[PDB]
């Protein structure tokens, strides 16, 4: 039959780069959904003393 | 072009000398541009090695433009043919050779050498007919 | 050694790894905002000066 | 031409719009109608050319090239319907496309009267042929074979299309009449050795001479049978069609000029006709014989002499035949096989006695024996070429005699000898296979009485 | 280059000027190739969107011709006015500038000298 | 043409150069943005001024209600980035390396 | 298992089913005509019928009509004895020479 | 973003650029260019992802500050001539300034570096909209200052921007990024010819962009943005991928396919004025832009790539949208060349 | 008419259709644990719109006329295998799961685009989010690679992120060893071929891993085998839950739009469903695939777009 390209053919195009390279060892593929990986808590979470020597803390 | 006049001026295989100095001065002019853009598209990990980065490429560009230079006008003062292609040839392709001697790999400078004889020739060949590059809007 | 192993050395694969060698140069940008307006600021300032662009 | 064009592209919605198995029919009787059709426009006037309309005109030269198209177009039907057979009638059709949109291109590229025109069309070959060998391809190497051979070309041809719309800006009209009509000495200088350059290496890339080569053993090899035998048969001579009309403005330069390439094609000859006896595919043995006699050619023109375009034209349509028929000869039995090693299938002549005949005559014309008209084109080649310089005959000589030594070696190796034991897939050879050899060596010898259809427009 | 030709009005498809030359006739090859496009720009309208490409929806390849032809019809004879607009200042200017054409005395070819170049 | 337009000049000139010289700080360099168009704002005063062009004295203030209005970006996009990332530093701001 | 491919298919032979198969489709009937059609559009339209047309178009480049003329033309130069053929075609009485 | 709000935020994109092209005040330009960057980063911010943060920042700051420059190139015009109108400029370094900074909106010299970034994170149909809507409106100033623009800059900057687009191209396998880097490289061709004669900058332009809309739109019917993605695309749709191997040509520019439409008149054009070494190096390097497109072609169309069993759900059902426009889109990008003599009519 | 834009515009909004009763309620529990008959109860009580369980061919009952179609051509994979020799190396274990998760997804989306065209919610069995459970139990027992997993959690994180975790989630309990004395009552041959520890497998999971994460997220209805005869316990349970956590009473009409504009483009949802990552079990070859797909053109219905197959009686195809 007519030879028809397998993944090894497709690896050689799979990369984030057409020709990777020592600088471009490391490039990861961009994520399928566009979505890059939400970073880790990032709260803001303030932690208030309203007192004792508040006045509205009575003291 | 007051730099690039040097070189326009100075007559080609007399004073040797001169154009010497206005080609390897050209060369350094390119090498500081390149190497400028060098450091900023590609920083290096601190100033030591940014000023020797920039040493490496401007002193290639200063060399190859002070041998080229030189090979151009002794050839043509030994040959007492100037408007020869060939004696800007014989420069073009020695200035590869000088690309592989700091870069130390002789099939890049063999590659530069055949690239570099042929445009030589080709800018002499446009200084010497009629060709212009950026041809000013006549139509 | 003529056939397949110079002349498509000299023309073809010559050409192909002098477009090799440098598309992997003008292909590797790190992102660096701060890379590329230094980049802008050099063109800008280049290019109002010695190149004689100013006249 | 209003003429054959319309038939030819009237052609396509035919292939499209037909029944389900009926495309190879219909397709087939048809083409061979617009063959019948281009045999009239042969004949040619004295010294006018052949002149139809502003757009397009045909002079002797186009004309024995021309009808040698359409007749082609007939061929990879019948040699390409077989390995095909498996495959859906979407893509079946879509072959037909193709083959037909490429023959349009031939049609109108030779008969073009202006030389933009010609160069439009010269090049848009390189599109249908590109989706021949990439897509129905049989190999891996097909997609390094298909950019070898666009970018080949392409890059000479960009000059030529730079160089053109110069002569536009200088000379006012670039039609095939008036340039010659108008014909100016191209004054020797740098400029114009350069335009000199543009206007000759575009076409010398597309009859490869030694070194702009590497893209046949590539593109041949790969293609599937139908695109084999365009890519050797017509494309070939394309670049000699535009060799011969563009060395019009070009010659007080010519002779200067011709020296690098002359020494680089003679040396070739040898050069490539020595690779074929220690070849080891079949295909690749044919399409380097292609450069040999191609590389022939090369000197034919740039001598620039009555009997060296004499010669060069009779050379160039007996070499389309000739090497299409043997790119048969290699289908037929690599289908039978499934590879394209030569010693894999010796002993051929003793299981298929007529394909023994069939690629005797193909061998023999290919030795260019007289009067076959391979010989007739060598043979005036010969005497231009030796008037011109005494030392010719040493090297063309001797390539004949080379010529010989690899073009029995074929022969020999796959025909002769003993029969491979192991290989017991051999079938007796279907009517397709043998009628459309016929159809290849019946018009070669049937040429051989008249030669003056095939001399060209310098007859 | 026309740009700014003294009189032509900012977005006038048609100048009422472009009327008095040679309206493009109905069957124009140019225009017919036109039409040719529109038969094309709705035959893929039926592949892209998986129909029966020679006959699905016959009204939208009806459509698609029918506009074509038209808007080329236009196209065409603005392309007309601009050509021989284009040679029209053209032919004047040259009487304009009369010395600056100086049409050349004719010599036969009986007493021109051009060298010859043998080949060998 | 006197001292007050080139003092001036270069006052853009050092300013074009500080936006184009990105240190860390993205909210550095947007401070550099409106402080370079003050600049533009203070030319076309003095030259429309100067010359009397009655009708141009709209202009430099228009030239502030969209150099600001788009100031309001120039935040609103530091705004976002700062989220995700935490910081307005432009070394994150590398995340579309490829 | 690598990936669910179907192996390398068997080549069918077309004289397995119908021995008279003439190697041009699968289906008998159509195999009869394609053959019929390749041979009679082949050669009987084409080859034969082509090569009687191509052998008797009128005069081509005008030869015999070429050799026509020289024959009074060679009883005209010879006869008043004037060189058969003159050795410039531009007569030099048209031309003039510079300097 | 609520369907009106978007289908305002167009309406005042479109009419940003309308205000450029249809005034002849300098200051009403810069507004016309302001207010078209006022209202395409929420375009980009559609989505809202951090990619898309990413790439709608490197816009702003890039484009703001060529407004920013090119507003001094209209004081400072305004400094040496007195004058508000777009004509022949009256100053060099005020047109070297605006020259600098209307590329910098385009991207040809190193200012090409935020294209391709920005296309990366932002999506693919806010990606179509940035590469053929907004590339109008910087040219449209371009078209009026030629006559006093310096001949020997821009020719540096479309040879920088052809040679650098297309090398680039070769290691891209994003496919937004090579549209963008291709985009680069017709760029070049656009401001190459701009100094001569502008009605074959139209004409390029007319020619390229709809010859985009066709690229792209058909990228949106495949729903791909990797090479692997679109090579997957010939099982469930064979001829979508046969269409984008069409324009692909056309991409590339060989004849008879209308993508040599551009490339053949600025040839032709340059050629006459005795320009010659500058033509071709342009057809030379333009090359390089065919080969990573059939790289990009042999992966879709001429070859077969292995897809996926779950593929096989996709087969099942129809697409919903209905490719508004697109029909006549790919049919307007390859076949037009025989009809070449149209190029009158644009000037 | 359908969302697209002009809908939105002209007045078409989604929180006029949506009341009291237009949650997505899915329904779950441990292997042959009746969840689907559960899952029954609560649909006709509440008025809940019941989804059978996607299997191998529920992407075959919404197109054409359902009619479940050969394997090879509808999903490439059969559980009755995998019921008997699960470490087969065609690879039809792992296709099972990227499959069977597919057929959740397109399930799960009929689910919301019901839910926001009606506002009557949705009981699903086994929601997408309930996939993975089964993946690791493949895993455990070495039944599918460490790769196999990667490439589904990829697919899970690239296409259940942009699709929320239902407001209340159902679990009937039932413990290993009254799993073992429901399926051998069963009978099915294939259904008998499995592990305990497989069930031991499936049931942590569930408890250990897919209640804690997904209470977060949701109101969690951890319920013995008990209540699965007292259906009617959980219908005041679930009208009695405040609802008050996940994603849904956060959003307004807007997102409302964007999540029906997605689920209407059918071809959307899944299009992430086949992420070009060549797992050896999952990728199909060239030639197998276009051969399939061929045999896919010719099967009547899908020759042409839907309402343009003349070989089914779609007349006026002229001018259709
Ligand atoms: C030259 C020769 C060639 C060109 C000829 C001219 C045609 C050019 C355009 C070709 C078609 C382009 C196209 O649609 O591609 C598909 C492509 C994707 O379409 P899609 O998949 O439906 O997604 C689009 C939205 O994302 C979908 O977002 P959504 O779901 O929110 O739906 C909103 C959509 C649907 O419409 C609505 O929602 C209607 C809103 C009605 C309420 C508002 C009433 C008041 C305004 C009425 C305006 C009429 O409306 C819009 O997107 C608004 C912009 C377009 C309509 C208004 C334009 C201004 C007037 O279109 C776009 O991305 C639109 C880009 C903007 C317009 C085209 C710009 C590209 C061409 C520029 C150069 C043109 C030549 C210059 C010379
Ligand atoms: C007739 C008048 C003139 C007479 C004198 C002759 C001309 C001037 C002298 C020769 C100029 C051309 C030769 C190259 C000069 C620059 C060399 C240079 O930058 O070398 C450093 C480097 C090459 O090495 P690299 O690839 O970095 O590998 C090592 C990595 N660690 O560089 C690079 O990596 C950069 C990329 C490769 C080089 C790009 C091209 C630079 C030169 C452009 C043309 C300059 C033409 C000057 C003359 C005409 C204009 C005035
Ligand atoms: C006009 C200016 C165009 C600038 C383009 C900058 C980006 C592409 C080039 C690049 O990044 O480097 C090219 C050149 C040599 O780079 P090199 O030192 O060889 O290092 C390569 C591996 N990092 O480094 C350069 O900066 C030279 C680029 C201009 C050459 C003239
Ligand atoms: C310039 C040079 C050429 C440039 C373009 C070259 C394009 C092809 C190059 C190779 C492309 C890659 C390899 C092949 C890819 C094939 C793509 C594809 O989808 O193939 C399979 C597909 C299946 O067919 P399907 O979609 O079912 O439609 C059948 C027709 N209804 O097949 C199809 O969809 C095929 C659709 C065919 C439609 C035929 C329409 C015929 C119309 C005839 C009108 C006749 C009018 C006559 C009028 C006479 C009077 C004037
Ligand atoms: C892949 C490399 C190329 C392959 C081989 C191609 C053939 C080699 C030569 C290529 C020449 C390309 C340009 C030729 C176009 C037509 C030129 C022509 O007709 O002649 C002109 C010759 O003029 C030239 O300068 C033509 C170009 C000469 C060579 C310089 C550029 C070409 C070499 C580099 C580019 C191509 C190589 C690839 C680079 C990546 C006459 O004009 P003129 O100069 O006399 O003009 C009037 C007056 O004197 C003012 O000029
Ligand atoms: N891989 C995989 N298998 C699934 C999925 N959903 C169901 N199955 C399989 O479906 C089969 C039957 O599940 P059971 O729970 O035993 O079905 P049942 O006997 O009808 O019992 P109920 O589900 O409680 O109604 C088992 O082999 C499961 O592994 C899924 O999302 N992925």
């Amino acid at each position: 039959r007519q030879w028809q390209p397998d993944v090894e053919w497709a690896e050689q195009f799979g990369g984030a780069v057409m020709y990777p390279t020592k600088e471009t060892a490391h490039w990861k593929p961009p994520p399928w959904n566009d979505v890059d990986p939400p970073k880790d808590t990032l709260v803001s979470n303030l932690t208030l003393n309203f007192g004792p020597q508040h006045p509205a803390a009575h003291g | 072009k007051t730099l690039l006049h040097k070189y326009s001026d100075i007559p080609e295989g007399t004073e040797c000398h001169r154009k010497a100095y206005a080609s390897t001065s050209i060369g350094g002019a390119t090498g500081l541009i390149v190497s400028a853009y060098s450091i900023a598209l590609k920083p290096p990990a601190s100033f030591l090695e940014g000023v020797a980065r920039t040493g490496r490429y401007t002193f290639t560009s200063a060399a190859i433009g002070a041998i080229f230079g030189l090979t151009s006008c002794i050839s043509a003062q030994v040959r007492e043919k100037p408007d020869d292609p060939l004696n800007y040839f014989i420069g073009g392709c020695a200035g590869g050779l000088t690309l592989g001697a700091r870069t130390r790999s002789y099939g890049i400078g063999a590659a530069a050498c055949a690239y570099m004889g042929l445009t030589a020739a080709l800018v002499k060949m446009g200084q010497l007919e009629g060709w212009q590059v950026f041809a000013e809007p006549k139509v | 050694l003529l056939d397949l192993i110079w002349l498509e050395t000299i023309l073809p694969k010559t050409t192909s790894f002098i477009q090799m060698k440098m598309s992997i140069m003008v292909s590797n940008q790190k992102g660096l905002i701060k890379l590329y307006f230094l980049s802008f600021l050099i063109t800008i300032m280049i290019s109002m000066t010695l190149f004689n662009y100013h006249e | 031409m209003l003429k054959i064009i319309i038939p030819t592209t009237m052609l396509l919605p035919m292939t499209w719009m037909s029944k389900h198995n009926m495309i190879w029919i219909n397709a087939t009787v048809h083409s061979l109608l617009i063959s019948l059709i281009s045999l009239s426009l042969l004949n040619q006037l004295g010294e006018n050319s052949l002149n139809f309309s502003l757009t397009f005109f045909s002079d002797s030269l186009s004309a024995p090239l021309l009808v040698l198209t359409t007749w082609l177009l007939p061929l990879m039907l019948m040699a390409s319907q077989s390995h095909l057979s498996k495959e859906t009638t979407t893509r079946k059709k879509l072959y037909i496309t193709m083959l037909i949109l490429l023959q349009l291109f031939l049609i109108m590229t030779f008969t073009a009267t202006e030389l933009i025109l010609f160069y439009i069309l010269f090049e848009a070959t390189l599109v249908p042929t590109l989706i021949i060998i990439t897509r129905w391809g049989n190999q891996t190497e097909r997609l390094n074979a298909g950019l070898y051979f666009l970018f080949y070309t392409l890059a000479g041809s960009l000059p030529l299309l730079v160089a053109l719309v110069y002569i536009q800006n200088t000379t006012g009209s670039l039609n095939f009449l008036i340039i010659h009509y108008w014909s100016h000495p191209l004054s020797n200088s740098w400029s114009n050795i350069f335009m000199w350059l543009a206007c000759i290496m575009a076409f010398m890339v597309k009859m490869p001479l030694y070194g702009l080569h590497l893209w046949l053993p590539k593109a041949h090899v790969e293609a599937p049978i139908a695109g084999s035998m365009v890519l050797a048969a017509v494309l070939l001579k394309l670049g000699g069609y535009g060799m011969m009309r563009i060395t019009t403005i070009l010659n007080p330069l010519t002779n200067y000029m011709a020296y690098p390439f002359l020494m680089l094609s003679m040396w070739g000859m040898i050069m490539t006709s020595s690779i074929c006896l220690r070849q080891t595919d079949l295909k690749s043995l044919i399409a380097y014989s292609s450069v040999s006699h191609m590389a022939l050619v090369i000197v034919a023109i740039m001598i620039q002499t009555p009997w060296s375009f004499m010669g060069a034209t009779a050379l160039m349509i007996a070499h389309g035949l000739t090497s299409s028929m043997l790119f048969c000869l290699a289908n037929t039995n690599y289908e039978r096989v499934h590879s394209r090693t030569m010693i894999l299938a010796r002993g051929l002549q003793t299981l298929l006695p007529l394909m023994a005949t069939w690629w005797l005559m193909a061998s023999l014309t290919n030795l260019a024996l007289p009067p076959s008209i391979n010989l007739i084109g060598e043979l005036f080649i010969i005497t231009a070429s030796f008037s011109w310089s005494n030392i010719t005959i040493i090297l063309m000589g001797m390539n004949m005699m080379i010529t010989a030594l690899y073009s029995l070696y074929m022969l020999i190796t796959t025909q002769r000898g003993k029969y491979t034991h192991h290989i017991n897939n051999i079938k007796a050879s279907f009517t397709r296979e043998n009628a459309l050899m016929a159809l290849h060596i019946l018009p070669l010898l049937l040429l051989t009485l008249n030669p003056k259809m095939i001399l060209g427009p310098l007859y | 280059m026309m740009s700014g030709r003294p009189g032509r009005v900012p977005l006038q498809f048609l100048p009422n000027e472009a009327r008095s030359l040679p309206p493009p006739k109905l069957t124009d090859p140019r225009l017919v190739y036109m039409g040719f496009l529109g038969y094309c720009s709705g035959l893929i309208d039926n592949a892209i969107r998986r129909r029966p490409v020679v006959s699905a929806g016959l009204h939208r390849q009806l459509l698609y011709v029918t506009s074509f032809v038209f808007f080329g019809y236009y196209l065409l004879k603005r392309q007309d006015y601009m050509y021989a607009l284009r040679d029209h200042d053209m032919f004047a200017y040259v009487k304009s500038h009369p010395e600056d054409f100086p049409e050349k005395d004719k010599k036969t070819y009986g007493e021109i000298l051009e060298e010859f170049h043998p080949v060998r | 043409m006197p001292l007050v337009y080139m003092n001036i000049i270069m006052a853009f000139a050092i300013a074009l150069a500080g936006l184009l010289m990105y240190r860390s700080h993205l909210m550095s360099s947007l401070l550099c943005l409106e402080g370079m168009m003050l600049s533009l704002f203070i030319m076309s005063t003095l030259i429309i001024l100067n010359t009397h062009f009655t009708l141009a004295n709209m202009m430099p203030i228009i030239l502030l209600v969209f150099a600001a209005c788009e100031a309001a970006l120039g935040l609103s996009l530091l705004v976002m980035v700062s989220n995700t990332y935490g910081t307005d530093y432009v070394q994150n701001l590398n995340l579309l390396q490829c | 298992i690598r990936l669910q491919e179907d192996p390398d298919p068997e080549d069918e032979n077309l004289y397995e089913k119908n021995p008279d198969s003439h190697g041009y489709d699968k289906d008998p009937i159509v195999d009869l005509w394609n053959m019929r059609v390749v041979f009679f559009f082949g050669f009987s339209i084409v080859l034969v019928l082509g090569s009687t047309f191509v052998a008797y178009l009128p005069d081509y480049r005008m030869q015999e009509w070429a050799r026509r003329e020289a024959e009074r033309l060679v009883k005209y130069r010879e006869a008043n004895g004037l060189p058969l053929m003159e050795s410039n075609c531009f007569d030099p009485n048209k031309i003039q020479l510079p300097e | 973003m609520n369907p009106i709000i978007y289908t305002t935020l167009i309406m005042t994109v479109m009419s940003g650029t309308m205000l450029v092209m249809i005034s002849s005040h300098w200051l009403l330009i810069w507004i016309g260019f302001e207010m078209n960057l006022l209202a395409m980063i929420p375009v980009l911010m559609k989505n809202f992802n951090p990619r898309a943060t990413e790439a709608a920042t490197k816009y702003f700051l890039t484009q703001a500050t060529a407004s920013m420059m090119l507003m001094m190139a209209i004081i400072i015009n305004l400094l040496y001539s007195g004058q508000w109108t777009i004509t022949k400029m009256f100053n060099p370094v005020a047109m070297t300034m605006m020259t600098m900074a209307l590329a910098m909106k385009l991207g040809l010299s190193p200012f090409h570096f935020w294209v391709p970034e920005v296309t990366q994170g932002i999506s693919l149909q806010a990606g179509l909209l940035l590469l053929t809507w907004q590339k109008l409106a910087p040219l449209s100033v371009l078209c009026q200052i030629s006559q006093s623009i310096n001949p020997n800059l821009m020719l540096t900057m479309a040879m920088l921007s052809i040679l650098i687009g297309g090398w680039g191209g070769l290691n891209q396998t994003q496919l937004r990024k090579i549209m963008a880097y291709s985009s680069i490289a017709h760029m070049g061709w656009m401001t190459a010819v701009l100094p001569y004669n502008t009605t074959m900058t139209i004409l390029n332009l007319l020619i390229y962009i709809t010859m985009t809309l066709a690229m792209f739109m058909l990228l949106i019917h495949s729903s791909a943005t990797t090479t692997l993605s679109l090579s997957h695309t010939w099982n469930k749709m064979p001829v979508i991928t046969s269409l984008m191997m069409v324009t692909l040509l056309s991409m590339g520019g060989l004849p008879p396919l209308s993508g040599f439409m551009p490339k053949w008149m600025i040839i032709q054009e340059m050629t006459k004025n005795e320009s010659i070494i500058m033509p071709t190096l342009m057809a030379m390097t333009a090359l390089l832009n065919l080969y990573f497109y059939m790289r990009l072609a042999y992966s879709s169309s001429l070859t077969m790539f292995p897809s996926t069993n779950n593929m096989k759900m996709k087969w099942q059902f129809e697409h919903t949208k209905q490719m508004k426009l697109l029909p006549t889109m790919i049919v307007l990008s390859t076949l037009v060349l025989p009809m070449t003599p149209a190029l009158s009519s644009l000037n | 008419l359908q969302y697209g834009p002009l809908a939105f515009v002209l007045g078409e909004r989604t929180t006029r259709k949506l009341t009291e009763t237009s949650k997505v309620i899915t329904v779950d529990g441990n292997i042959c644990s009746g969840k689907g008959r559960l899952a029954r109860e609560i649909a006709e009580k509440l008025g809940l719109r019941h989804f059978p369980e996607a299997g191998i061919h529920y992407a075959d009952s919404t197109t054409g006329d359902g009619k479940p179609l050969d394997v090879q051509l509808s999903g490439n994979c059969s559980l009755e295998k995998f019921y008997d020799d699960p470490k087969s190396n065609d690879g039809n274990s792992y296709r099972l799961q990227s499959w069977l998760y597919a057929s959740r997804l397109l399930q799960y989306a009929d689910a919301l685009e019901h839910l926001l065209s009606t506002g009557q919610g949705v009981v699903l069995e086994r929601s997408i989010y309930s996939d993975f459970v089964f993946l690791e139990a493949m895993y455990r027992q070495g039944f599918i690679r460490k790769q196999c997993v990667e490439h589904y959690n990829e697919v899970k994180k690239v296409t259940a992120c942009e699709y929320l975790p239902p407001h209340v989630v159902v679990y009937v309990d039932v413990p290993v060893p009254e799993i073992q004395s429901r399926i051998q009552k069963k009978g099915n041959p294939h259904e008998m071929k499995i592990t305990a520890a497989y069930l031991q497998d499936i049931e942590n999971a569930y408890k250990k891993t897919f209640l804690p994460e997904m209470s977060e997220k949701c109101e969690v209805l951890q319920y013995s085998a008990r209540e699965a005869e007292d259906a009617e316990k959980v219908v005041e349970d679930i009208e009695y839950l405040k609802c008050d956590k996940g994603p849904w009473p956060d959003q307004d009409d807007r997102t409302f739009h964007r999540l029906r504009m997605l689920v209407q483009n059918k071809l959307e949802v899944l299009n992430y469903t086949t992420i070009p990552v060549y797992l050896p079990e999952i990728t199909i070859g060239a030639h197998q695939s276009d051969r399939v797909f061929q045999k896919f053109t010719e099967l009547p219905g899908r020759k042409y777009s839907p309402g343009y197959n003349e070989d089914v009686g779609d007349k006026w195809i002229w001018l259709k």
